[PDB]
């Protein structure tokens, strides 16, 4: 319960590159959480400011930091089509192959939304392609449901 | 008509008396409010859709009844909120001058036409369709003193047994309570469900069936077989009345031969319908009623008639539950009033004072103490045939008129004096001789006055509807001024003054009075000297002239204009905002802070604090709050450090170490209808289906370009309320398939549980309520809650929620805002100090049209009124001019001789802007009136100085330097005595600190500083003015 | 206008007394006022006085025993014994309303409820008889 | 049609009866419910008033307590008239 | 009849000055007009 922190947790989410830094510097916790679990990484990658998500890893934030329901930032950069941040969170180490409490994974999101790019960068880090969410659905599975055959061929 | 009446005093007497008795029972009879209809006539559509979101209630009610919303006459523009509470709000806004009944029927049609297609839960209900253009008379707030009635059990009472009774009421309009009517709540628990085999589906189906009112026709009903001996109403089930016999509900006979009752597999109380919102009152549970004024209805009547009503269920009302009012605008409309007519009766007695200086005699002192309350009177009369009310803006537009009604009593009484004194002519001679040089005059003038008065009521929009009172309020009271002085004055004239000797100055008088007459005698040569030697060299004086028009013309561009004044109207405003995904337990614990704090730090000038969970005016949900502070009486508040404005600032102030929660202080508006005034009202709005999500970034990146102009723009922020995280649950169809559970079942379980379901009515104690079932608080706070949830397959298996469903946290928003029926986002702001927001409103233009492709813009709110109101300012000033112009060229028979006159405005207005700018004040509509005020007094005095020369000059063929000379001589004495009556007249308005004293001192300084420089001023320029003009623009006359 | 001789008075439940209970006092104010010939004459109510009314009351456990659906008894009840407007036809090129409703003489005594049968779950035709009882119990015929 | 005093008043007569606010010039409120399913809400309002005004605010509030009434009600149609208006004639119609 | 109370004293108040007031004004004397005022009863006391 610092108050710098839930500053942070504010400036990443409204994408104030210089307030971040400021505060990074006056020595705010770069994992401070959410009452959902989301870090600075995780607002970040989700409204897709890459140079905050790049400061934040900089400064050693947590890049496998996971919320209540078990979703991480590279879940949400996956899902929501940000391939830039998708390729930093990976080159920092990020888990390719890390399930929510669905059991859903990064290579799910990406194909739900057919973010054609995005899965192509996952399978080069090593995406399970085989991978089951908790119904027994691969990305393969939802690339023939939603009828995108340019994914589906990706996947096989 | 002076001469008719002077040989008929009585009958001049009996014309008086008529129009006092109109006026006398007008007042009676008359509507007194605050304010009249100052903001555009709206409507507004309410419905709730209980459980649903922000996107649910604007997907399924709000768009389908925006889509409906055309073929409606004199409409503006149309906004819409649908938040996280289930609420929606759409209002339209309408012209001014547009019939509110028509408006709300056309809107209402149109509604009517859109119901089939609203979701039957949205239907059931009631969707409102009401005027809520008007404003608050009063809140109603309920507690009970023993501490034994929860809020839920004080809203039913208040609900079922006073809203009805108080609609009622002599005058009372629209009202709405703070809670609901008691409920019947089943309160679902899952695992007693599970073990059954039973869901939320069972549960209704069972309450449908056995809470039912069944019609059973009769024994020996129509058409009967012929011998039937008995006809009686055959009676089959009727609804439950208690939460034992909803207890008793047999949901199912187990095999082994077992019942389950619906008290197996719920908890049973009467509740709320809602518990989105906590009111407490001084700490303690509370409900109420905002109650609102009706059409034309007596405000001081209303309160009365409540108070006298509430005061009759006083002996009905259950142990404890005592009435409070935390909001009543009856005691400062009180005192408004009293201020004013103490201001009307002390200018009377002053005018008394100054008419016994100069005339120093009892006969002739009375004549203006009858006319002036004579017309004073008159005028509500006429207020009460153009359907007029006792009003702030009337009762000061009668205050800023005085000085008009005085002038028309004294020119006339002074006038007969002077001719006496000079001729040695009896009274009744006397005044015909001094009606018949003024006459004529007096008529011209009442046709130059209605020109500058008249156009002001022109104006559209809110500030014409303010302006049209002043118009038609001074312009009565004017004409009827006019019709007193060839009537009643001139009569009285005739018979109560004394004769005069010939040459008699009172000079051979002694003590104080003899060194006056002698020292004023001595003051009038020294004038007319002083005037002479002016005229011998006009051409400095002229230069001078330019000089204060161009001094005039800077003091107005450097003066700011405001809408109007700030009052301390014994209340005020604290609003609460906690951050996203802050809880009702949370925000009660800062309303408690802010409770106690002016229950202790200001507990001399605070009497209760109605803290409201769950209200803000940015947004509604368990994240924001709201105060209404109820000061003590103005009586037991002295000096400005316990005054609104004060207690304000050290509480805003007081709130800067608070938990991680923004909470700000603030005062009421003059017309809280109209809401701020200050700064602009801007709307972003999506045109190209772009989304919310790309609407904010927009948003956003137009309010960071705000940001890097402090210079021009101040507090450029959004008026609603951020993306909020939202749990988002998926239902996987096939696996709901593959486990024959049905996707209906899924979706009346989750729905029924977590957000409440309205199920039917039945009947508490003779009253028609709502059943509502709903999960038990314990069994749907967290996620870890939605796998305690089963639902029973076709096979007859119970599935967990987990079974078929996944969640994760996605962002949305709590509040969605439509524009047009288009998605919009509101951003308030104003012009930084020094700038005018004419100057900011032209760089947002600016800025908005960076934005992204597909995002447009609108104004809204006083934005839209001031850009609409700005092309015909300009034209209302050229009419005016033109017409006055017009009317003293037919009075003077002349071209020119009527730029004598009209050369006098900028004298007045000089004054005003000193005084104004000197004291910090503002350029209102109390200080524009006052202008005008000014201007047609000094007009009028320049009208009668350019008479009585002209007349000298056509009628005793004198010239033109003997004639100008004569004539302000003549005019001296009536000029000075109007201008110290008046200007001490408005002395106590200039030093009002009490209770409304924010308008008093706008009317008073503008005036006191235009009097002293137009009366001042006028006197040597005038005379000025007449010669240059006729020795200009004159053939081969005479200056002989 | 109506009349205008005399008074019109409203008398007021204002604390959910009930019917029975206002009827109580309207009685005690009318003994009252035939105390005072003198000076109050022929106050009467307007009103209808309550009449015998025939309660059924249904048996939820021997309607689920059964397997009879309650809204199936109801509907039989109500369509048998008051009547139900079912839909429109055209008379004659006139849209009309079409009633189903008992034949008089099915639906005049209380003993003509035990003629009527419902069908279970089962199939079985269950008798009124068999899931209901009755009483006589007084009631208004015109509440104001 | 069937529906008895108590039944008529608890589902229809109290429902449409706390919908009747927010409506000008109304001195008083009386309502009849029977044992012949019929329902009569009267609202007097002060003598001047437009009647065309009346009944409209009263037909608008009904309108919108329609969906809490029962179908069978609603498919009678509920009728809004002004009634403080007298009979010019009764036409009577016979088969000799 | 209970509304309509108040009111029937001030209008026959009303009536009774503003005649008084015309007789005034026709005659020029505030005393003469009582003279025609007093006429009154005379026709009352006969329909009664
Ligand atoms: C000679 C110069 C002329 C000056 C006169 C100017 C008149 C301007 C003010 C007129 C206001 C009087 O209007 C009248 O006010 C009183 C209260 O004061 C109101 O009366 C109200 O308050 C009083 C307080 O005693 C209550 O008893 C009463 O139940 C309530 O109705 C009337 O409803 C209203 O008709
Ligand atoms: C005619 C020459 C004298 C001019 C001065 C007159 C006095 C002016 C005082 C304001």
């Amino acid at each position: 319960g610092s108050d710098l922190g839930k500053k942070l947790l504010e400036a990443a989410r409204a994408g104030r590159d210089d307030e971040v830094r400021i505060l990074m510097a006056n020595g705010a916790d770069v994992n401070a959480a959410d009452v959902v679990g989301w870090t600075p990484l995780h607002l970040a990658a989700y409204w897709g400011h890459l140079e905050i998500v790049e400061v934040l890893l900089k400064n050693g934030a947590d890049v496998n930091a996971y919320d209540t329901l078990g979703s991480t930032p590279l879940h949400l950069a996956a899902h929501f089509g940000h391939l830039e941040i998708v390729e930093v969170l990976l080159k920092n180490g990020a888990d390719v192959n890390a399930k929510d409490d669905n059991g859903i994974t990064p290579l799910h999101l990406a194909a739900n939304r057919g973010h054609l790019e995005i899965v192509e960068v996952l399978l080069k880090y090593g995406a399970d392609v085989n991978a089951q969410d908790k119904f027994g659905k691969t990305a393969f599975d939802i690339s023939i449901n939603n009828g995108n055959e340019d994914l589906a061929e990706i996947l096989q | 008509m002076p001469n008719f009446f002077i040989d008929r005093p009585i009958f001049a007497w009996v014309i008086a008396i008529i129009i006092m008795l109109a006026g006398g029972l007008a007042i009676l009879k008359l509507p007194v409010a605050q304010y009249p209809t100052i903001a555009p006539p709206a409507v507004t559509i309410s419905a709730s859709y209980p459980g649903a979101d922000a996107k649910t209630v604007q997907d399924t009610v709000t768009q389908v009844i925006e889509q409906n919303m055309n073929g409606i006459d004199n409409l503006m523009y149309m906004s819409s909120n649908s938040d996280s509470t289930g609420t929606v709000q759409i209002t339209l806004t309408f012209e001014s001058g547009t019939d509110a009944d028509i408006a709300q029927v056309q809107v209402q049609n149109k509604l009517q036409l859109a119901m089939p297609l609203l979701p039957q839960e949205v239907q059931q209900q009631g969707v409102s369709v009401e005027k809520s253009s008007s404003s608050f008379l009063m809140v109603v707030g309920v507690i009970n003193t023993d501490g034994t009635m929860t809020q839920e059990d004080i809203s039913d009472y208040v609900a079922a047994n006073m809203k009805d009774a108080i609609s009622r009421t002599s005058g009372v309009g629209d009202v709405q309570l703070f809670g609901s009517q008691y409920a019947m709540r089943i309160w679902m628990n899952p695992n007693e469900l599970n073990k059954f085999q039973l869901t939320p589906v069972d549960v209704i189906t069972a309450i449908k069936a056995q809470n039912a009112q069944v019609a059973a026709g009769q024994l020996g009903g129509t058409p009967p077989v012929k011998g039937q001996q008995l006809n009686a109403s055959i009676i089959a089930q009727t609804r439950l009345t208690s939460t034992e016999e909803f207890g008793k509900i047999l949901l199912k006979v187990n095999q082994d031969g077992s019942r389950v009752l619906l008290r197996d597999v719920a908890k049973i109380e009467l509740g709320g319908e809602n518990y989105d919102i906590i009111a407490e009152f001084n700490g303690q549970p509370a409900s109420g009623l905002g109650i609102k004024l009706a059409t034309g209805a007596n405000a001081l009547d209303t309160a009365a008639a409540i108070r006298a009503e509430l005061a009759k269920m006083e002996p009905f009302f259950p142990s404890g539950l005592k009435i409070v009012y935390p909001y009543d605008t009856t005691p400062f409309v009180k005192i408004s009033i009293h201020e004013v007519v103490k201001t009307l009766v002390e200018a009377i007695i002053l005018v008394f004072l100054v008419m016994y200086l100069f005339l120093q005699n009892f006969r002739a002192t009375l004549i203006p103490t009858i006319a002036v309350p004579v017309v004073l009177l008159g005028t509500f009369a006429v207020l009460a045939a153009f359907g007029f009310s006792i009003n702030t803006l009337t009762m000061f537009g009668m205050v800023l008129a005085i000085g008009l009604l005085v002038d028309d009593a004294i020119v006339v009484v002074e006038n007969v004096e002077r001719v006496m004194a000079e001729e040695g002519l009896p009274p009744k001679e006397a005044t015909r001789k001094s009606m018949g040089q003024i006459q004529g005059a007096l008529v011209g003038i009442a046709m130059v006055l209605s020109a500058v008065f008249v156009p002001m009521a022109f104006f559209g929009g809110s500030t014409g509807a303010i302006y049209r009172q002043f118009s038609i309020t001074i312009v009565s009271a004017m004409a009827l001024s006019v019709l007193v002085a060839l009537i009643l004055t001139p009569a009285l004239c005739a018979t109560m003054l004394k004769p005069i000797a010939k040459g008699d100055h009172g000079e051979g008088k002694k003590g104080f009075f003899g060194w006056f007459n002698r020292m004023f005698e001595k003051s009038t040569h020294h004038y007319t000297d002083s005037v002479g030697g002016i005229l011998r060299s006009t051409g400095r004086y002229l230069v001078l002239y330019l000089i204060i028009v161009v001094g005039m013309a800077y003091l107005f561009v450097r003066l700011p204009s405001s809408a109007l004044p700030d009052e301390d109207q014994g209340v005020f405003m604290t609003m609460v905002q906690l951050p996203a995904g802050a809880t009702q337990e949370r925000t009660q614990k800062v309303l408690n802070e802010v409770t106690h704090y002016y229950l202790t730090k200001e507990k001399n000038n605070v009497e209760s604090v109605f803290a409201v969970n769950g209200f803000g005016f940015a947004g509604r949900g368990q994240n924001t709050g709201i105060a209404f502070v109820s000061l003590k009486d103005w009586a037991d508040r002295p000096g400005e450090e316990n005054k609104v404005e004060a207690i304000t600032m050290r509480a805003t102030r007081a709130f800067s170490q608070i938990k991680d929660a923004m909470v700000f202080a603030f005062n009421l508006p003059a017309i809280v209808e109209l809401g701020t005034a200050t700064g602009f009202d801007f709307e972003l709005i999506d045109q190209a289906g772009l989304g919310h999500e790309k609407l904010t970034q927009a948003r956003n990146q137009l309010l960071a370009e705000a940001a890097k102009h402090p210079d021009m723009l101040t507090s450029v922020r959004p008026n609603g309320l951020e993306d909020t995280p939202q749990f988002k649950i998926d239902i996987d169809q096939e696996k709901a398939q593959a486990l024959g559970v049905s996707i209906n079942d899924i979706n009346t379980t989750l729905g029924a549980a977590w957000g409440g379901s309205y199920v039917n009515d039945f009947i508490d104690r003779g009253r028609v309520k709502k059943v509502y079932v709903m999960s038990e608080a314990k069994y749907r706070m967290l996620p870890d809650d939605i796998g305690d949830w089963y639902v029973r397959a076709a096979d007859g298996q119970m599935v967990p929620f987990s079974a078929f469903s996944s969640s994760r946290w996605e962002y949305g928003s709590p509040r969605l805002e439509r524009y047009n029926g288009l998605p919009s986002m509101e951003i308030l702001g104003q012009a930084a100090p020094g700038k005018s927001t004419g100057e900011a409103m032209e760089l947002m233009e600016q800025l908005a049209s960076k934005l992204p492709t597909g995002v447009g813009y609108d104004w809204t709110g006083m934005s839209y009124q001031e850009r609409l109101s700005g092309n015909q300012a300009p034209s209302l000033y050229a009419i005016s001019l033109i017409v006055v112009f017009l009317c003293l060229a037919a009075l003077y028979e002349s071209w020119s001789i009527p730029f004598s006159v009209m050369l006098v405005v900028p004298l007045g207005v000089i004054g005003a802007l000193l005084a104004a700018t000197f004291r910090g004040l503002t350029n209102d509509v109390y200080f524009q009136v006052g202008l005008l005020t000014t201007i047609g007094l000094s007009a009028k005095n320049a009208i009668l100085i350019v008479e009585f020369a002209k007349d000298l000059m056509d009628k005793e063929g004198k010239g033109l330097i003997e004639a100008t000379l004569d004539a302000v001589r003549m005019r001296l004495r009536p000029i000075l005595m109007t201008s110290l009556a008046f200007i001490l007249g408005v002395m106590p308005l200039v030093i009002s600190t009490g209770a409304g004293s924010g308008a008093q001192n706008a009317v008073g300084t503008g005036v006191m500083g235009g009097m002293v420089t137009a009366t001042v001023l006028a006197i040597f320029f005038v005379p000025v003015f007449f010669v240059v003009v006729r020795r200009r623009f004159s053939r081969k006359n005479e200056d002989i």
